């Protein structure tokens, strides 16, 4: 409903910046410049469980250095 | 029904040429009267009166004029701009006849809009230039080409009667079912009807041949259903709507039915239009071709039909589409014959006809309300239209949601507003909080109502603190859970985690045990900092370290440990997640250096400013409470804990500190006006010299209510908490107030290094005054979600504008104003700001579907009881419970269930069970079915004044006791006006507080240490021990505590009852040898500071001289206005009653138990009758009132004496305002 992000039947790309830094793209958008794609378009679920195995640095602890 | 509109059509043929006037003038009759539809009357009834004439048109030679052609006009428009009668059986035709030169006519005609319509009028006109022609022959009049009006009658019942009629309905009401809501190019609402018939007419022609070559290349599609498409996705696009409800121009007569009719005959019916973003033009062209054949079967049903089946509510449709071409074409032999149109009729939104000519290129016509449309802004869409068939006509393949509809000098104003480049320093919190330190070292920098402390100081403890909490394990990159009250320990414990380099996680003690320790188990700070009275609840969390901090440490240095980095976490605040967990927001250290610097440089502090610490720390906002001030050299003040709830104690608390720069909450701010008078007004917000507000739509209306009150600078500011508290800022006073349009104050322009976007589904900007997804660019993005990489990919994406830069998802529905201001307008999602907190429904909603035996469950919000709809948000949260059993759920049993996994404001107030949960046709859960909830041992004698206090507020009669106050419709803006009504009704102060805990008639009814050693303030070095007066309380040496040094601890010791030294003693020499086993036990060895005040100044001059008995040295004995019992007497008994009567006084005559205060005065002056004088031999300080010989009648009691003045009384020489003077002499002395 409205925003294509909180489409729950959506497929959504995986994105990978300089940074190290996840975003999600629905499918049916021009893919923004910047950006590598990691994974191809995956359910809203699949994604929540790709995302929670390779990107894991998401921690105070973690931004301690660089 | 009712007699209709009276507004005609007005068109004038410009004829070329040899013109025959009085035998065409004779033509108009013949051909008027032939058509008996012309000779139609309304008298409410509507007829044909066939003994109605029509009268020669007047001729008028306008070839002498100075201007033939402008008073052609004039003469056309003064009969235009005359209301027609309807009634009478005046006909509503008039034709004219217009003379401009010896070969030119205007041949002017109106007709009534119930006699013709535009595709039937040169029906008529064609039929008199026959008879004229025939004439000019010289044969008879030609017969009537038109039908009887009987026989178009007996038509239509000829239809209405037959199965294409029921077969149309059925059709026209499926139709309306999935009908969209209509759409409109104007940002007003949009009416049912419209008076205006004179309107805006614009004609533009499209030289630049893009259409020409975009229809070449879709050989096959048809240049009406191409040129349509086009249409319907401009207009889509223009608004950000891709499903929208149209009108489309058909026929109720078809065939030789229509071109013999006298009319009307056009037929607008409602046209659901879907722009699908990844289909290309032609697709949409032959999905809307394909959808209007099916349509046109059903065309000959009446639109007035759809309507009736269905006063000023929304209409069905906005704008009107038209394809349609009208032959106006005459043939007069050697005469041109041009058809020139004057009055069409009302347009309610915009009407667009579009033209493709036969040389391939467009045309259309636009008219538009003059109330919704002018000039300018429909060129400056019809050049939208120009590019967007530009863009086609390059790639034909171009998908439909990803053409481009902004203009190119507004990409250029979304270039300006976003300029927000502003280089700052690569430092963090604690630089500049150690910079300004540097700078005014002995200013004031934190206060509440026991401390005060300079910025020195409060860098020499912030600095202990952090050594300690290094000493504990906190290393740089660390989390620390802070649990603290309100007090100036909880800014330091922020300060030394900053100072440690670790991010704070701030708690609510208010939250359930099972929340805390899940947030706990999420963030897993090193350490836990709170008090030993919290601490009992934090058992039950494992590997868990913990810390008391609720007294100051022994300072060494004020050296700033420079372990604070900038790509540290600054904070962590967790909100509520649609999963049903919460998440934590982490804030980066560069982010919120960035908000604080454009702070105050936007809104710039000194060191005359005082900001009020009042946000509780779990709401970001508190963030530039605990440390904007301290990169100024503002002084902060602690409110008390659980004022923030109270508008009196608010009031009271800025007139307290002067304070002058504060925050609010838009329902905060609503409910504290209503408690403000102009005389209160200026008794405490005489100080404020700028406020804040954010958190929610700010109404401008309460802005104005607010400059009339104080005249103080209101500001709005926008932001979520993954923007580090505020992203934009608007001024909420003075000549942009004054300027708002709209209901709320705009969330206006961004902040230093920030971006604002507003984007639709295919991420696009959205031209000016459109809606759209509102997206944040910048330095001031947080650094994502706590253990949440799925929730950060999601809310923080990637940023097409900017490559490789990320941009985070609001939520937030938002557009742009003229002025460059956003303007916000809703939200996208099912997350909900009730009174300024955030509070998401799905997660309410996954709690209740995990309960016993639940089957379905809905949070809603809505206002249960208008009465009590008085200013701010009245919503409250009802949930709707289905058992999966069928069985009773006793709902009151889940909602103490609940109350033990949500926090308080996110329980429902109601739980309601339900059969089955109210859903639609389509399936979707209709919440305006869902039943607002309906409004036993009788009242009392005591509760039957508050009781009846509901009854005001509420509006409802409540009669019997266990009322809940929320339950009714109540909230904790409306218990703000009850514990402030319920305070004038008894001698007791209740506070808003007291209502939130116990919100029930007789719970209600049922709602300064008593004890020997009275803690006013336990420091870590010296302690000051204050000596009760004759009351027997040391409860008035509260205001001594700010003036001193704080490492000093303040015990005073007082006499209470039963089993007291006052009681208990004969002599008083057997209480002043008893307060020397209370005071000898906690310092057996000295030095000693002692204080007395009356009878506790003889108390403490026995006390320093039993302790020159030993052994230890007094250093410090002070004596307000003592004297010595050698100075029963009366006159004294007069000033201990003052005494007395001041001391009660102040007790604001809450409570009773307390006979032992005045017990106490009357043991107290048997006790002065047996008094004797002690030498002595040492130094003591005197304070005495100049309004009531010091020193002789003390000299052979204390060898040394000095004394200060002060103009007061026996009686005023404790209060506050005297130890304004007297506080800081203590403090110089016991140096
Ligand atoms: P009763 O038992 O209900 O008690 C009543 C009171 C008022 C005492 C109680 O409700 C209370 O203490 N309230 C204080 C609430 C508070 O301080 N909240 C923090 C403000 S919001 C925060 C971030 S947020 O994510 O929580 N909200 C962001 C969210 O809010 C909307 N929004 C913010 N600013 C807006 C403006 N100016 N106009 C319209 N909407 C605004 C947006 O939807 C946004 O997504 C802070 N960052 C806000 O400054
Ligand atoms: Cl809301």
């Amino acid at each position: 409903f409205s925003n294509p992000f909180d489409d729950p039947q959506g497929a959504f790309y995986i994105l990978r910046n300089a940074q190290g830094q996840f975003s999600l793209w629905p499918q049916q958008c021009v893919l923004p410049a910047g950006w590598d794609i990691v994974c191809q378009p995956q359910s809203q679920a699949s994604c929540q469980q790709w995302l929670e195995a390779h990107w894991r640095t998401l921690t105070p602890t973690n931004f301690t250095q660089l | 029904s009712e007699l209709p509109s009276a507004w005609s059509v007005a068109h004038y043929v410009e004829l070329t040429g040899e013109v025959d006037s009085p035998l065409l003038a004779r033509a108009v009759v013949a051909g008027l009267a032939q058509a008996d539809t012309l000779r139609m009357r309304f008298t409410v009834w509507q007829w044909v009166d066939d003994a109605l004439t029509f009268e020669l048109p007047e001729i008028i030679d306008l070839r002498t004029n100075i201007d033939p052609h402008g008073t052609a006009q004039a003469l056309m428009q003064a009969d235009l701009q005359q209301d027609l009668r309807v009634d009478s059986g005046k006909p509503l035709v008039f034709h004219q006849l217009i003379q401009v030169a010896d070969n030119r006519w205007y041949w002017y005609q109106r007709y009534h809009h119930l006699l013709v319509d535009g595709f039937s009028f040169p029906a008529i006109t064609r039929q008199i230039a026959n008879i004229y022609c025939t004439w000019l022959r010289g044969e008879p009049t030609p017969a009537s080409p038109f039908t009887p009006f009987a026989d178009v009658v007996e038509e239509y019942q000829q239809y209405r009667e037959s199965e294409a009629w029921q077969r149309d309905a059925a059709f026209w009401a499926e139709q309306r079912r999935q009908l969209p809501p209509p759409a409109s190019l104007s940002p007003a609402p949009l009416p049912g009807r419209s008076a205006s018939a004179d309107i805006l007419r614009l004609k533009l022609e499209f030289t630049d041949g893009e259409f020409r070559q975009l229809a070449t290349q879709l050989s096959g599609v048809q240049r009406t259903d191409l040129a349509l498409a086009l249409a319907a996705l401009w207009l889509g696009r223009l608004c950000n709507r891709m499903d929208y409800a149209a009108g489309f121009i058909f026929m109720r007569r078809l065939g030789s039915a229509a071109l013999t009719a006298t009319g009307p005959v056009l037929n607008v019916l409602p046209l659901g239009i879907h722009i699908a973003a990844q289909e290309t033009l032609p697709e949409l062209a032959t999905r809307l071709a394909a959808q209007l054949k099916k349509m046109r079967r059903h065309q000959r049903y009446d639109a007035e039909q759809i309507v009736r089946d269905s006063a000023g509510d929304e209409p069905l449709f906005g704008p009107v589409l038209n394809i349609k071409v009208f032959d106006y074409q005459l043939d007069i032999p050697d005469v041109q014959a041009q058809t020139h149109t004057l009055a069409t009729g009302p347009v309610n939104d915009l009407e667009l006809a579009l033209f493709p000519d036969v040389h391939g290129d467009l045309s259309i016509e636009i008219l538009a309300n003059k109330q919704r449309y002018d000039e300018p802004t429909l060129i400056q869409h019809a050049e939208r239209l120009k590019m967007l068939i530009a863009q086609f006509a390059a790639d034909p393949a171009l998908l439909c949601g990803d053409v481009d509809i902004m203009l190119p000098g507004e990409y250029a104003q979304l270039a300006q507003l976003n300029a927000t480049q502003v280089e700052i320093p690569e430092t963090t919190l604690s630089a500049l909080v150690a910079e300004q330190a540097a700078k005014t070292p002995d200013a004031p920098a934190l206060a509440d109502a026991r401390y005060l402390f300079s910025y020195r100081e409060m860098r020499e403890q912030v600095v202990a603190l952090a050594n300690l909490l290094r000493e504990r394990g906190v290393k740089p990159g660390d989390s620390v859970a802070v649990a603290l009250p309100r007090s100036v320990f909880l800014t330091l414990a922020l300060h030394a985690i900053v100072e440690a380099g670790a991010a704070w996680l701030p708690l609510d003690t208010g939250y359930p045990d099972d929340r805390l320790k899940m947030m706990l188990e999420d963030a897993r700070p090193s350490l836990l900092i709170t008090t030993d009275d919290q601490l009992p609840r934090f058992s039950d969390v494992p590997n868990l370290t913990s810390l008391c901090y609720n007294a100051p440490l022994t300072p060494q240095g004020s050296a700033p440990l420079q372990l604070s980095q900038p790509h540290h976490t600054a904070y962590i605040i967790f909100t509520s997640g649609s999963t049903g967990r919460p998440k934590g927001v982490m804030v980066g250290q560069t982010a919120i250096v960035n908000r604080l610097l454009w702070m105050q440089n936007h809104y710039p502090l000194t060191g005359e400013d005082v900001v009020a610490q009042k946000t509780p720390c779990s709401f970001d906002v508190s963030v530039w409470e605990f440390f904007w001030p301290f990169i100024a050299g503002a002084k902060l003040v602690m409110a008390e804990p659980e004022a923030h709830r109270d508008p009196l104690a608010m009031q009271q608390f800025f007139a307290e500190y002067g304070v002058t720069t504060t925050h609010f909450v838009p329902s905060m701010l609503a409910a504290f006006v209503a408690s403000l008078t102009p005389q209160t007004a200026r008794q405490s917000c005489a100080t404020l010299k700028q406020v804040f507000c954010s958190g929610e739509a700010l109404p401008a209306d309460l802005c104005r209510e607010w400059q009339q009150l104080t005249g103080a600078p209101l500001h709005n500011l926008y932001g979520p908490t993954e923007a580090a508290v505020d992203v934009s800022w608007y001024p909420a006073f003075g000549e942009e107030l004054a300027q708002v349009r709209g209901s709320s104050v705009p969330i206006g322009y961004p902040v230093w290094n920030t971006g604002l976007r507003i984007l639709d589904a295919m991420m696009h900007p959205v031209p000016p005054g459109v809606a759209g997804d509102l997206y944040l660019t910048g330095i001031q993005l947080a650094q994502g979600y706590l253990g949440r990489p799925d929730l950060t990919a999601s809310r923080f994406i990637a940023d097409p504008f900017a490559p490789g830069e990320r941009m985070y998802r609001t939520g937030d529905v938002a557009r742009w104003l003229d002025n460059g201001a956003v303007e916000y307008l809703g939200r996208s999602d099912d997350q909900l700001k009730i009174r300024g907190q955030r509070i998401e429904l799905g997660e309410i909603d996954r709690v209740m579907q995990a309960l016993p035996d639940v089957e379905q469950a809905v949070t809603h919000a809505c206002v249960i009881n208008q009465a009590a709809a008085t200013g701010g948000d009245a919503r409250q949260l009802v949930g709707y419970l289905v058992s999966q059993s069928g069985l009773p759920l006793d709902t009151s049993a889940l909602q103490a269930q609940l109350r033990e996994t949500l926090p308080p404001h996110m329980v429902p107030v109601v739980l309601l069970q339900l059969p089955q949960l109210p859903l639609s046709a389509n399936g979707k859960l209709d919440r305006k079915a869902l039943p607002l909830p309906e409004l036993r041992a009788p009242k009392a004698g005591s509760e039957t004044i508050i009781a009846a206090a509901f009854s005001s507020l509420l509006g409802c009669d409540v009669q019997d006791a266990d009322a809940d106050f929320f339950a009714l419709g109540g909230h904790s803006l409306l218990a703000m006006k009850l514990a402030a009504q319920l305070s004038r009704q008894v001698a007791r102060q209740v506070t808003p507080g007291q209502v939130m805990v116990a919100s029930t008639v007789a719970k209600l009814a049922t709602i300064m240490g008593f004890e020997t050693i009275l803690p006013l303030r336990e420091g870590n070095g010296p302690t000051l021990f204050c000596f009760h007066p004759a009351s027997g309380f040391a409860w008035q040496f509260s205001v001594l505590s700010r003036y001193l040094d704080p490492q000093w601890s303040i015990i005073g010791i007082q006499s209470p009852r039963p089993n007291g030294p006052m009681q208990t003693a004969a002599n008083l020499d057997e209480v002043c040898e008893a307060h020397l086993a209370t005071l000898l036990e906690q310092q057996p060895h000295g030095p000693y500071y002692l204080l007395g005040y009356s009878l506790g100044g003889t108390l403490a001059q026995g006390i320093a001289a039993r302790l020159r008995a030993r052994g230890e040295q007094v250093a410090f004995l002070g004596l307000l206005d003592t004297w010595p019992p050698e100075t029963l007497d009366p006159e004294v008994l007069a000033e201990i009653n003052r005494e007395r009567e001041a001391f009660l006084a102040a007790q604001q005559g809450s409570t009773e138990l307390f006979t032992t205060i005045e017990g106490n005065y009357a043991d107290a002056v048997r006790l002065l009758t047996t008094a004797h004088s002690v030498p002595f031999d040492g130094k003591a300080t005197l304070f005495v009132a100049e309004r009531t010989s010091p020193e002789r009648a003390w000299s052979p009691w204390i060898a040394e004496l000095d004394i200060y003045r002060q103009d007061c009384a026996h009686v005023d020489i404790i209060s506050p305002g005297t130890f304004e003077k007297i506080g800081p002499i203590i403090r110089a002395t016991l140096n």
